[PDB]
This record gives C-alpha cells, sequence and structure tokens, in this order.
RNA sequence: CCGAGGGUAGGGCCCGUGACUGGGGCGAAGUCGUAACAAGGUAGCUGUACCGGAAGGUGCGGCUGGAU
RNA sequence: GCUAAUCCCCCAUGUGGACCCGCCCCUUGGGGUGUGUCCAAAGGGCUUUGCCCGCUUCCGGAUGGGCCCGCGUCCCAUCAGCUAGUUGGUGGGGUAAUGGCCCACCAAGGCGACGACGGGUAGCCGGUCUGAGAGGAUGGCCGGCCACAGGGGCACUGAGACACGGGCCCCACUCCUACGGGAGGCAGCAGUUAGGAAUCUUCCGCAAUGGGCGCAAGCCUGACGGAGCGACGCCGCUUGGAGGAAGAAGCCCUUCGGGGUGUAAACUCCUGAACCCGGGACGAAACCCCCGACGAGGGGACUGACGGUACCGGGGUAAUAGCGCCGGCCAACUCCGUGCCAGCAGCCGCGGUAAUACGGAGGGCGCGAGCGUUACCCGGAUUCACUGGGCGUAAAGGGCGUGUAGGCGGCCUGGGGCGUCCCAUGUGAAAGACCACGGCUCAACCGUGGGGGAGCGUGGGAUACGCUCAGGCUAGACGG
C-alpha cells in the first residue's frame, strides 16, 4: 500500500505545504532498549486548511516537489501545540551548543 | 555505563597500531643498503650487532637486521626486507632477508637453512 | 523474446545443464526467470532428463521460444503430444 | 605419502606393540619382546613425567600410527566426525575402519595394513564387481569386498589366504574363503574393537 | 580499421536530417496557430492548428515522435488556441 | 521509586538472606499476579494483602530448607536466585520460540503476555510470548 | 542562452620541505650534586606565585597519602 | 550527372488509435461515450485463385526497464552551524513519465547535536572468514545491482545509448608522413613495458551450451567449451610390501663393561608408478532430409576442439624426500666448538671456559611434496564487556549548585491497540551453507531432493507489561 505516516504540523510558513514531523519506536539494534527517532515530511496541502498544532496523516504520493511527495491525507487531532514546543525549544536550545 | 548512555555513546572499536609500518601492507619490500655496520644492544646484553639501514621502494628508509653469522653486505646492496623486530636493539624492526637479492645466505649452515637462504650440501 | 534453454552447471568435462526460463538477453549461467526441469547429456543416471510439462507449456502458451536442443528434450518429454 | 620408514621405532616410542608388520610382530624377534624402551640414545634414561598435552599427542599419534594415515587425513576424519551424528569418539573409530585398506587387512587378505595397502594400490581388491585402487574408498554396508580374479592366482595372496581358513573375524564382517571374498556388514559398535587407545584422549587433543 | 558502424553513422546522419527537418514545422506551425489565436482570428487559427494536428501525428508514425509527445504536443496545442480564442471568440470552423 | 517490581524482589530477596518468616511490600493486582506464580510453583508459602498505617500492602511468606549440620547451619533457599530480565531501562520481549530455558527447567521466567503472567512452561504451553520480567531458582 | 575548459584576482584545508630552535625518548662506560622513598636527615604532597647551575627552594592557602 | 528498392512523401481507406469540450461510472492523468480534428502500410518467395516469410494500425499478454516512497548502510564534532534554484507556490518548458529536472514571476522559506555542513575512507548485496554464540573482519573467484570505457563535455541514431572495439568538441600523450598533412584509445583475449614482494599461453575449437542475422543451408562469436604455464589452494596417489642379527660396517654416546642409530641396511622373496604394445569413448541429437499436414508422430543422415587423451586389455622397471623444531609456553637430549664473543629471540630470557637456549654433530619430536617465514583478518581478549567489565586505595565520580533537551517514573478504573505477543499469507532468486541420496574407481569437485530462518508487506487476533487518551486516589513530591 501507500505508506501513511502520522504525525504533528511544526510549519506552515510555506505556501500550499506544511511540514508534518513523524515519530517512531524501535528496540535498539544491540543494546535492546526501545528508542526514538523523528523526521520532517514536506506534505501537501493544496487547500491550505491544516494548520500549526495539528496532528495528521499523510500518505506516500506520486511527487508534487523535490522534496514533498507526501499529501496530507487527513485531520486526527487538532491543537497539539504542546508538541510544537517540543520541536521548537530543540531547535532553539541550538543556539548554546556552537563556538 | 547504563544502557541509555551506551545508545548514546556506543562502545569504541579500537584499532591496531602495525608494527612494521614501512611495508605499506606488503609481506615484504626491496631497498637498498645506505650504511652497513655494527650495533651495541641494551641491558643486560653485549654484542657487535650486523645491521643495515635500508632505503626503501616503498619510500621509508628504516634499519634492519642482518641474521646469520657474517654476510656480504655493503654500500648499494640490493636487499629484502621482512617484518620482525630484534628486541634488544631498538629501533631496529625489520629483518633482511637472507639468500635474496645482494644478500647471500649463510655459508656453512646445516641447521635451519631455509630461515638463512643456504641451500642443501653435498 | 523470452527464451526456455539450457543453463551449464556442473563442472569441467562433467556437464549438468538446467532447462530453464530466462531473458534472451542474459547471460548463458545468469538469474534466470524461472528453473522449470534438468538435463544430463552424459545420461549418468536413472533420470538424466525431467520437465515440469505442466509449466514449459504455460511460458510457450505466453510466447517463450525454446532452443533447437531445448526444443528435442521439451519432445522428448511429449511437450509437444497433441 | 603415507609413513614408509623404520616401523619398530613407532612402538617402541608409543611404549606398545601396534601390529604394524603382520608375522614378525608375533614371534619374540619382535622390537617392542626385545627392547620395549622408546629408541634412541636416550630410551633407557628414566622417563620424565609426562605433560598433559603430551598425553594425549602420544594417544592421537598411536591411533594414527596404526593405521599408517597422514596426519590430515586423520584431522579429516575426525572433523567429519564432529559433524557426524553421535558420540564422536565412536563414529571416529568406525569412519577410519570403512577404509578400504584396512576393511582388506581386518578381512585378513594381508599381514600388514602396510601390505593390505599395496594389496588395494596395486589393483588386487574390488569391491562390489568394479576395480578399486583407492587405500582411502570409504566402504559403506553390503559391499563386496573380493580379489582380483587375475590376482586370485598369486603366492603372496595364496599364503595370506590359506592362513584364515576358522580365524573367526568381527561381529560387522563376514569372509568367504576359497570364494576369496569378503562382505561389510556395518559400523563397527566400539566394543567391536578393542584397540590400545582411549579415544576419548584424541577429542581432547583437538579441542586446545 | 574498417566496419559497417561507418554505415551504421551514415543512415544516423540522414535520419536526423528528416527528424529535424519534421520537428521544425510543427514547432512553426503550432506557433503559428497559436499567434493567430491570440489575436484571433478565430477561421485562420483552427485552420493552421488542424495542419499541425496532422504533421504532429505524422511525425508519431515513426521514431520521430514518440506517440505520447505527438499526444502531449496536441493537448498543449488545443488548449492554447482555444482559451486564447476565449478572450474574443467564436470558433469558425472545426475543430472541435 | 522507579521499578516497583525490582522493588519488591528485591525486598524478597534482603529478606530472604536474612531468613524473615515475612516481609511486605507495596500492593499492586500486578505484583500479586507475579506473587500468585511465585507461591504457586513453591517458592513461597503464599501472600495475604494485609494493611500496614492504612496502607495496602502484600506479606510475603518465606521458605527455606532445612536446618544444616556444619559449623554454617542456615538452611539452604528456595529462591537461591531472583533478578529483573525486562527492565524500565531496557524493556525485554522475547516470542515463544525464544524464551529461555531456567537452569535447565529447574527455575522458571515469569513472564507478562497478553495471556496473563506465565512461566516459560505456561507460555510455550499456550504457545505465547511477552516481556520477561524475571527469573527465579 | 547555457556550456568543457582556458585566463585573471583573492580566499580556505591538507601534505612535503626549511637556516635555526624547543623540549621528548633511548643509550651509557661520564660531570655536578642528593630532590623523593626511613621523621629520607627541613614530614611529604599540592594549586599558585616569585626565585635558583640542577634536582629544587621559599611565600600563601590546602590534603594526610605524615613518622614520633 | 544517372538508376532500384522492404528507402522517402502525398492522397485514398478507419476496425481502431491520438487530441480539445460535454457528460457517466471511477477518484491524482483509471475505464466509457457523443460531436469536431488528426494518423496506417512493403512487399519478397515458392510447388503460383493457395501456402510460407514479411509490412500496417489497435487491444491484451510476457519479458526487460524509468521514476517515487519507508527502513538499513563506515571514521573525525580538534568539521556546528549549512542553504539563493536555496524551501514552497502560480504559469510554462521538457520527457515515456512525476519532479527545482530546466525557466519567468511570487512568497520566505528548507536543513541541523536523532549530527546538517565539512573532511577522510569505501563500489553495495547474495555471500566469505572467524567466533560457543552475540559479535568481529571482509566483498577476490561465482550470481545480482550500480558505476565507469585515456581526462572532460555533448548530443545524434534508435524500442532502448547520452553508446568500451559509434559520432562531435576541448585537454594530455604518443605515433605516421612524401614535412603539405594525418592518425590512435586492450578496465575485451593473449601479449609488451613500467611499477611491484607478486599474479599465466601472442594456445585450440565453434563439437558442446548461449547469443546475433537468416525460410533455410549456414556465417560470425577471445561469450563459451577445452588445452598450456604456476604446489597458488584444496582433494586424491607414489617413492614400495613380506621376510630378515641378541643386531655388520660407518657414525654418535660411554663408568670402557657397554648403550644408540636399527629390521634400519645388506641379503631373500612377492607385488609392479613409470614406461612399451593394442584397442579407445561419454560428451551428439537436434537443426536438416523422408512420410505424414512444413503440426502431433515415426524413421534416415551429418557433426568431437579436448584427443588417440581419459579409460579398457596385454606386457613391464624397486622406482623423488624434504622442511621446521628439541630451555619454558611446546612433543622432542647428549658430545664437541665457542667463552657477555660469535650469535639466538614470539614473550620470559639465553652466551662472561661443564650452554639440554649460540654453531656443528649423533640422537630425538612434528609434519611430509611439502615444511617454514613475513603480511593481514577473527580467535584466544569478559582487554569496548548486548550476551559479558568497571570507577575509596589499581586507570576511572564532573569542584559545587541550578536547570534546557533527553532518558526514566507511584496506586485504582475504563477507551484506544503504537510497542509487545499469536495465527494466517506474500516476499525472503540462483549458487553457497545444513541434512539425505547419487555421479566421476575415492575425494576434492559436481548433481537431485529436503529443511527452515530473521527481516519487511498484507488480513485477522490478544491486552498482561510499556504507550496514549479519559476518570478516580494519596503512600512520592509540593504547600498551610
Ligand atoms: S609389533 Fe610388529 S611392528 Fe611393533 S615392534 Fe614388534 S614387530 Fe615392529
Ligand atoms: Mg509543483
Ligand atoms: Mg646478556
Ligand atoms: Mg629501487
Ligand atoms: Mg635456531
Ligand atoms: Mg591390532
Ligand atoms: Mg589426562
Ligand atoms: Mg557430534
Ligand atoms: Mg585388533
Ligand atoms: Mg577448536
Ligand atoms: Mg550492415
Ligand atoms: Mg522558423
Ligand atoms: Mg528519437
Ligand atoms: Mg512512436
Ligand atoms: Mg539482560
Ligand atoms: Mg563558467
Ligand atoms: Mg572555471
Ligand atoms: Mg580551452
Ligand atoms: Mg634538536
Ligand atoms: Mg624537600
Ligand atoms: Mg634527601
Ligand atoms: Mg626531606
Ligand atoms: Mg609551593
Ligand atoms: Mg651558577
Ligand atoms: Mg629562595
Ligand atoms: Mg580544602
Ligand atoms: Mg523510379
Ligand atoms: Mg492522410
Ligand atoms: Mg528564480
Ligand atoms: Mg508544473
Ligand atoms: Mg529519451
Ligand atoms: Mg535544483
Ligand atoms: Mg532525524
Ligand atoms: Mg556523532
Ligand atoms: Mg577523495
Ligand atoms: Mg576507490
Ligand atoms: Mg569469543
Ligand atoms: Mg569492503
Ligand atoms: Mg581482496
Ligand atoms: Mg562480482
Ligand atoms: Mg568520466
Ligand atoms: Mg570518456
Ligand atoms: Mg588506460
Ligand atoms: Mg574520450
Ligand atoms: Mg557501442
Ligand atoms: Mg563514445
Ligand atoms: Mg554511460
Ligand atoms: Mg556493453
Ligand atoms: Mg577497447
Ligand atoms: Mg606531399
Ligand atoms: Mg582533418
Ligand atoms: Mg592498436
Ligand atoms: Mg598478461
Ligand atoms: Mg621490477
Ligand atoms: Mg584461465
Ligand atoms: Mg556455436
Ligand atoms: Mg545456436
Ligand atoms: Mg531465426
Ligand atoms: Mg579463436
Ligand atoms: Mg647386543
Ligand atoms: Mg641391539
Ligand atoms: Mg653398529
Ligand atoms: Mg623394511
Ligand atoms: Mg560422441
Ligand atoms: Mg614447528
Ligand atoms: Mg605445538
Ligand atoms: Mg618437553
Ligand atoms: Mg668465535
Ligand atoms: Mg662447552
Ligand atoms: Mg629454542
Ligand atoms: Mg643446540
Ligand atoms: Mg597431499
Ligand atoms: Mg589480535
Ligand atoms: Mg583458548
Ligand atoms: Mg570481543
Ligand atoms: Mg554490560
Ligand atoms: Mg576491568
Ligand atoms: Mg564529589
Ligand atoms: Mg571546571
Ligand atoms: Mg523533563
Ligand atoms: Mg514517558
Ligand atoms: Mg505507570
Ligand atoms: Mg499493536
Ligand atoms: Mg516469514
Ligand atoms: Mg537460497
Ligand atoms: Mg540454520
Ligand atoms: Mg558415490
Ligand atoms: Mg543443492
Ligand atoms: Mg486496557
Ligand atoms: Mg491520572
Ligand atoms: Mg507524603
Amino acid at each position: 500500500p501507500k505508506k501513511v505516516l502520522t504525525g504533528v504540523v511544526v510549519s506552515d510558513k510555506m505556501q500550499k505545504t506544511v511540514t508534518v514531523l513523524v515519530e517512531r519506536q524501535f528496540p535498539h539494534p544491540l543494546y535492546g532498549k526501545v528508542i526514538k527517532r523523528s523526521k520532517k515530511y514536506l506534505a501537501h496541502d493544496p487547500e491550505e486548511k491544516y494548520k500549526l498544532g495539528d496532528v495528521v496523516e499523510i500518505i506516500e504520493s506520486r511527487p508534487i516537489s523535490k522534496r514533498k511527495r507526501f499529501r496530507v491525507l487527513r485531520l486526527v487531532e487538532s491543537g497539539r501545540m504542546d508538541l510544537v514546543e517540543k520541536y521548537l525549544i530543540r531547535r532553539q536550545n541550538y543556539e548554546s551548543l556552537s563556538k | 555505563p547504563t544502557i541509555n548512555q551506551l545508545v548514546r555513546k556506543g562502545r569504541e572499536k579500537v584499532r591496531k597500531k602495525s608494527k612494521v609500518p614501512a611495508l605499506k601492507g606488503a609481506p615484504f619490500r626491496r631497498g637498498v643498503c645506505t650504511v652497513v655496520r655494527t650495533v651495541t644492544p641494551k641491558k643486560p646484553n653485549s654484542a657487535l650487532r650486523k645491521v643495515a639501514k635500508v632505503r626503501l621502494t616503498s619510500g621509508y628508509e628504516v634499519t634492519a637486521y642482518i641474521p646469520g653469522e657474517g654476510h656480504n653486505l655493503q654500500e648499494h646492496s640490493v636487499v629484502l626486507i621482512r617484518g620482525g623486530r630484534v628486541k634488544d636493539l631498538p629501533g631496529v624492526r625489520y629483518h633482511i632477508v637472507r639468500g635474496v637479492y645482494d644478500a647471500a645466505g649463510v655459508k656453512d649452515r646445516k641447521k635451519s637453512r631455509s630461515k638463512y637462504g643456504t641451500k642443501k650440501p653435498k | 523474446m523470452v527464451k526456455i534453454r539450457l543453463a551449464r552447471f556442473g563442472s569441467k568435462h562433467n556437464p549438468h545443464y538446467r532447462i530453464v526460463v530466462t531473458d534472451a538477453r542474459r547471460k548463458r549461467d545468469g538469474k534466470y526467470i524461472e528453473k522449470i526441469g534438468y538435463y544430463d547429456p552424459r545420461k549418468t543416471t536413472p533420470d538424466w532428463l525431467k520437465v515440469d510439462v505442466e509449466r514449459a507449456r504455460y511460458w510457450l502458451s505466453v510466447g517463450a521460444q525454446p532452443t533447437d536442443t531445448a526444443r528435442r528434450l521439451l519432445r522428448q518429454a511429449g511437450v509437444f503430444r497433441q | 605419502g603415507r609413513y614408509i620408514g623404520p616401523v619398530c621405532r613407532l612402538c617402541r616410542r608409543e611404549g606398545v606393540k601396534l601390529y604394524l608388520k603382520g608375522e614378525r610382530c608375533y614371534s619374540p624377534k619382535c622390537a617392542m619382546e626385545r627392547r620395549p624402551y622408546p629408541p634412541g640414545q636416550h630410551g633407557q634414561k628414566r622417563a620424565r613425567r609426562p605433560s598433559d598435552y603430551a598425553v594425549r599427542l602420544r594417544e592421537k599419534q598411536k591411533l594414527r600410527r596404526i593405521y599408517g594415515i597422514s596426519e590430515r587425513q586423520f584431522r579429516n576424519l575426525f572433523e567429519e566426525a564432529s559433524k557426524k551424528k553421535g558420540v564422536t569418539g565412536s563414529v571416529f573409530l568406525g569412519l577410519l575402519e570403512s577404509r578400504l585398506d584396512n576393511v582388506v587387512y581386518r578381512l585378513g587378505f594381508a599381514v600388514s595394513r602396510r601390505q593390505a595397502r599395496q594389496l588395494v594400490r596395486h589393483g588386487h581388491i574390488t569391491v562390489n564387481g568394479r576395480r578399486v585402487d583407492l587405500p582411502s574408498y570409504r566402504v559403506r554396508p553390503g559391499d563386496e569386498i573380493a580379489v582380483a580374479e587375475k590376482s586370485r592366482n598369486l603366492e603372496l595372496i595364496r599364503q595370506n589366504l590359506e592362513a584364515m581358513k576358522g580365524r573367526k573375524v568381527g561381529p560387522w564382517l563376514s569372509l568367504d574363503v576359497e570364494g576369496m571374498k569378503g562382505k561389510f556388514l556395518r559400523l563397527p559398535d566400539r566394543e567391536d574393537l578393542a584397540l590400545p587407545v582411549n579415544e576419548q584422549l584424541v577429542i581432547e587433543f583437538y579441542s586446545r | 580499421r574498417n566496419l559497417s558502424a561507418l554505415k551504421r553513422h551514415r543512415q544516423s546522419l540522414k535520419r536526423r536530417l528528416r527528424n529535424k527537418a519534421k520537428k521544425s514545422a510543427i514547432k512553426t506551425l503550432s506557433k503559428k496557430a497559436i499567434q493567430l489565436a491570440q489575436e484571433g482570428k478565430a477561421e485562420e487559427a483552427l485552420k493552421i492548428m488542424r495542419k499541425a494536428e496532422s504533421l504532429i501525428d505524422k511525425a508519431a508514425k515513426g521514431s520521430t515522435l514518440h506517440k505520447n509527445a505527438a499526444a502531449r504536443r496536441k493537448s498543449r496545442l488545443m488548449r492554447k488556441v482555444r482559451q486564447l480564442l476565449e478572450a474574443a471568440g467564436a470558433p469558425l470552423i472545426g475543430g472541435g | 521509586l522507579t521499578d516497583p517490581i525490582a522493588d519488591m524482589l528485591t525486598r524478597i530477596r534482603n529478606a530472604t538472606r536474612v531468613y524473615k518468616e515475612s516481609t511486605d511490600v507495596p500492593a499492586s493486582r500486578f505484583k500479586e499476579e507475579i506473587l500468585r506464580i511465585l507461591a504457586r510453583e513453591g517458592f513461597i508459602k503464599g501472600y495475604e494483602r494485609v494493611d500496614v498505617d492504612g496502607k495496602p500492602y502484600l506479606r510475603v511468606y518465606l521458605k527455606y530448607g532445612p536446618r544444616r549440620q556444619g559449623p554454617d547451619p542456615r538452611p539452604e533457599q528456595v529462591i537461591h536466585h531472583i533478578r529483573r530480565i525486562s527492565k524500565p531501562g531496557r524493556r525485554v520481549y522475547v516470542g515463544v520460540k525464544e524464551i529461555p530455558r531456567v537452569r535447565r527447567g529447574l527455575g522458571i521466567a515469569i513472564l507478562s503476555t497478553s495471556k496473563g503472567v506465565l512461566t516459560d512452561r505456561e507460555a510455550r504451553k499456550l504457545g505465547v510470548g511477552g516481556e520477561l520480567i524475571c527469573e527465579v531458582w
């Protein structure tokens, strides 16, 4: 099937595009422990209906642009700004990891 | 370390330090001798060890041991070398293969003859 | 076209072909599309020939072309009996 | 190839007669009967305590020396036994036994395995009809081990066939004299042979 | 030092001539027709547009155009001509 | 407190090693289900839900061997050994085919499965796997 | 138009090499002394600081891994 | 300047197919339909009112591909910030096709400690090697994909190429020549040279398998099939076997009585590698021809590089042994010579006048057409520790707080079912590996069959623990 993933919209500052952050767990291949890793997908939103904070599902689709190969499938939940904070606070922290 | 610490930093596979760099991954390497002379070994030994300084096809110039009783090496002697240090002559890390190029086998070996490039006798 | 032929396995002076369906442009002993029987030209065992006949008729039915000396080993196994 | 030298020193070193000769093995002119001490300048010197290593080497060399087989060939069998189902010590002795030249010496056609080799090697032997001149043929159950027809009429093989008439032959074998043919019945239970070998010590030699 | 690969190059050169030649005209005409349809000039646009469409599908018969190119070329022609005429209209001939 | 389970098992080991008759661990309908394995398999006499200062606990009744002869008369343990496998630091899960044989059968591995808390034997029986809570012998 | 590359100019990283120079490892068959190990003949060690052919010394503060 | 065609074009013909608009199903550009418009072709051969090979347009199949997405894929953070076609959008261009692949305009975005950017190193996989396993190391031969064809750029032709033995241009190098000019690209098979410790015949054949063109005969095939060289590796085989002294000589030891080499030799008999002589393959039955119907089917014939080789028969000669080691680890001990010298050495260490440790010798141990050395990989190394280590004094607790990210988290109850667990099903190529059997006289090598797996897709299921949502609590924590 076409791969479907669920994630939070973290950017809407593009026109007709949202950045949807998808997260996943998996046991570490050697040390066993369940670990998380996340990844941003640029998702096509022709309708500019998805907004910051939306938890959504995106479906792998025929390529729209360089880097956009997913359309937003459908809304799941609205207003998870607490997630968007998680992401943003991390980016903001980066200003402290330099020299 | 915690399990987490290991997820974060991993364990570190530690490399080996080659003990015969001048070979440049070769089993043997050809050279010419610059200096052919004797060296005094360290405590608690005492001797006059026979040694060649050899300039290599691999760019490197090293001191190599000349094993056996007596040799025929002088300046310009073309020589093959093999790995293996001589513990008691620091800096010497390679051996001259007797019986190869301008390095004769030992005259009159009977025992252990292959390690000395001396042929089977009459 | 897609073809049915003999891929030489075995070894030196000891042939052992696999009657096989492969693309014509493959190499002889290359990845085949499907194995469908074997052939021992030296005839050195009770069954120096075998053929999935139900299959060899499919590939034929859908356009595979056999080699000469495969056509035969398909006749000899009566894939051609009408 | 195989050992091909002074064969008495072997027994002497092992401290045991290995029956590597045939006839002379049984006379009082046997080396081990005259000098049951190890070959060379030092055999009369008092032995010092053999190491664990020593011990297992000796046992292996002995088992190996019996069959006159090369060390590689010995090794390859032993491994073969370590992959093969069951008890390795057994199977190893079994597989060592199923060798042509041994079976031939077992079925009495010759006085020494050494002689039983040259017999196979000189094509004087057969299995299930066909001629076989490979001393290493792994013989299976059911196999008919004949003398060559053209070799049936020969002095050496005659004299040696005559010595077999009512001598009984291992539970895993049958011998039809006159008919000059014999049979490999089954692989030997360990008991069926009684060699001066703690074959356990052999497994232990190769596990280092 | 010789081959019939030479022959094979000899021919390529010649096919190339016929091809380039064919593609030029197709572009010349579509443009001609799109040009008309802008200032349309309804009947004339459509006239030339057919002459292109012919020439397109004709090249597609051989190696010059892959048939989907022809499809693609044709589609984009018609889309252009028509939508141009909608700033003025109305379609004088066929078609369609 | 970060591992209620380990805390329990440890409360036991600690007690069993100074030979207490019982010891109480803070109650949990999951901790219980594990004690319900520990007693059934005969590692403990059993447990009973009691109360300490108004607060729910499980009093766990410990079991040992005979007094012994020798200068150290202390009895053998019935729980010789008990230790977390899966932990909060590293969850440990097994498919059925990879459930361990503790101590050649003589000990068990309690496991939480979606058919409840089982032993290796029991798990293999219903043929399911799960988080490997711990090991006892 | 784009375009291999060529040319001009200025940057960045890396390697080789260099009068001379700084210590380092080793050798040991030497000179000077004896700093540490005993209360090691001024308890030791210490961060810093100033100083002295050299180990080192002294100040300030710290540790005991200090003998009596 | 002339002439032919399966060459080129025009018109005709429209089952169909292409395209715009409308409309129905469908739901990214899928299928259908109405109007308008547009598009086909080549004939050759027989036995000649009939068949064969072609040519055309459409639909489906099969096979081979393009593109796209999830996850996996080394070292340095003494590389921490990177990004202007940059990230998105609208329109167009291009292609078989999506796409910033390309372009114009517009917006100001995209990426980064889950490690961007930068540097270094490496073609990736099936596998291989080691290892109890986990793991480590590796990617040669064989199979799969990729990339490249003197260094670069480019497109043409075409179903397919931006094409190793096709084209264009620029560079570097070399060559040829009649000095005006012109030519090449072995990382195809051999072969030369350079480099190197080091890696092969300028062999034979299309007989076999396969490929290309042909109706076919057939032609081409350095693919391939074989032969040559090289202990490079593995496997197989030989240098004999039996008998033969209280036991020669020589040599070594010695308390001078003797001990060793040694049944070893001699010698006696038996066999019979090599060699000689004769025969001598399998690999090859199709294509074709005959009859039938050019099919099904039956029968005829040709053809073998290797090779007169393997192999079979007959005859027939006692017929190459070398290398390491013998202080301990480690199996194997004495004499002489030497005298901190000459020298050995993997680690510990040996040698300064009684050295089992140097050199020779006798003797001994281990392997044997091999034995040893050097190099490198895993192992021993639980010495990077997941399995499976540690931090008072051995190396190892941050000088102390505060706190971001993260990691982790009490008791009870429900919903969800992400982790987790079960079943089903697809995939998991072939070779290899493992078990069985079988063919080469064995083996190596090779064939047939069997057995599975992780992992990932799909359908269904479970709900204890972890998760998530929701509702309770007071033992943690905070407060009065
Ligand atoms: S037994 Fe036969 S072989 Fe062993 S010594 Fe006595 S004689 Fe020689
Ligand atoms: Mg777009
Ligand atoms: Mg000394
Ligand atoms: Mg040179
Ligand atoms: Mg030596
Ligand atoms: Mg016996
Ligand atoms: Mg023992
Ligand atoms: Mg076994
Ligand atoms: Mg016996
Ligand atoms: Mg082992
Ligand atoms: Mg041609
Ligand atoms: Mg024009
Ligand atoms: Mg084209
Ligand atoms: Mg076309
Ligand atoms: Mg564990
Ligand atoms: Mg430029
Ligand atoms: Mg430039
Ligand atoms: Mg230029
Ligand atoms: Mg200096
Ligand atoms: Mg002082
Ligand atoms: Mg002092
Ligand atoms: Mg003092
Ligand atoms: Mg001070
Ligand atoms: Mg002074
Ligand atoms: Mg002072
Ligand atoms: Mg203080
Ligand atoms: Mg004409
Ligand atoms: Mg027309
Ligand atoms: Mg722009
Ligand atoms: Mg677009
Ligand atoms: Mg194209
Ligand atoms: Mg771009
Ligand atoms: Mg990430
Ligand atoms: Mg990092
Ligand atoms: Mg580079
Ligand atoms: Mg490379
Ligand atoms: Mg291990
Ligand atoms: Mg690699
Ligand atoms: Mg390699
Ligand atoms: Mg390959
Ligand atoms: Mg290139
Ligand atoms: Mg190129
Ligand atoms: Mg080149
Ligand atoms: Mg070029
Ligand atoms: Mg080409
Ligand atoms: Mg080219
Ligand atoms: Mg290319
Ligand atoms: Mg090619
Ligand atoms: Mg070429
Ligand atoms: Mg001229
Ligand atoms: Mg020219
Ligand atoms: Mg040339
Ligand atoms: Mg060559
Ligand atoms: Mg050279
Ligand atoms: Mg070759
Ligand atoms: Mg051919
Ligand atoms: Mg053919
Ligand atoms: Mg054909
Ligand atoms: Mg040829
Ligand atoms: Mg005597
Ligand atoms: Mg004697
Ligand atoms: Mg004598
Ligand atoms: Mg003899
Ligand atoms: Mg034949
Ligand atoms: Mg050795
Ligand atoms: Mg050893
Ligand atoms: Mg010893
Ligand atoms: Mg001297
Ligand atoms: Mg002496
Ligand atoms: Mg030694
Ligand atoms: Mg010696
Ligand atoms: Mg061999
Ligand atoms: Mg190592
Ligand atoms: Mg070990
Ligand atoms: Mg390890
Ligand atoms: Mg650990
Ligand atoms: Mg440690
Ligand atoms: Mg502290
Ligand atoms: Mg600090
Ligand atoms: Mg937090
Ligand atoms: Mg949490
Ligand atoms: Mg909880
Ligand atoms: Mg689930
Ligand atoms: Mg599966
Ligand atoms: Mg497989
Ligand atoms: Mg397996
Ligand atoms: Mg067999
Ligand atoms: Mg197989
Ligand atoms: Mg629930
Ligand atoms: Mg709550
Ligand atoms: Mg409280």
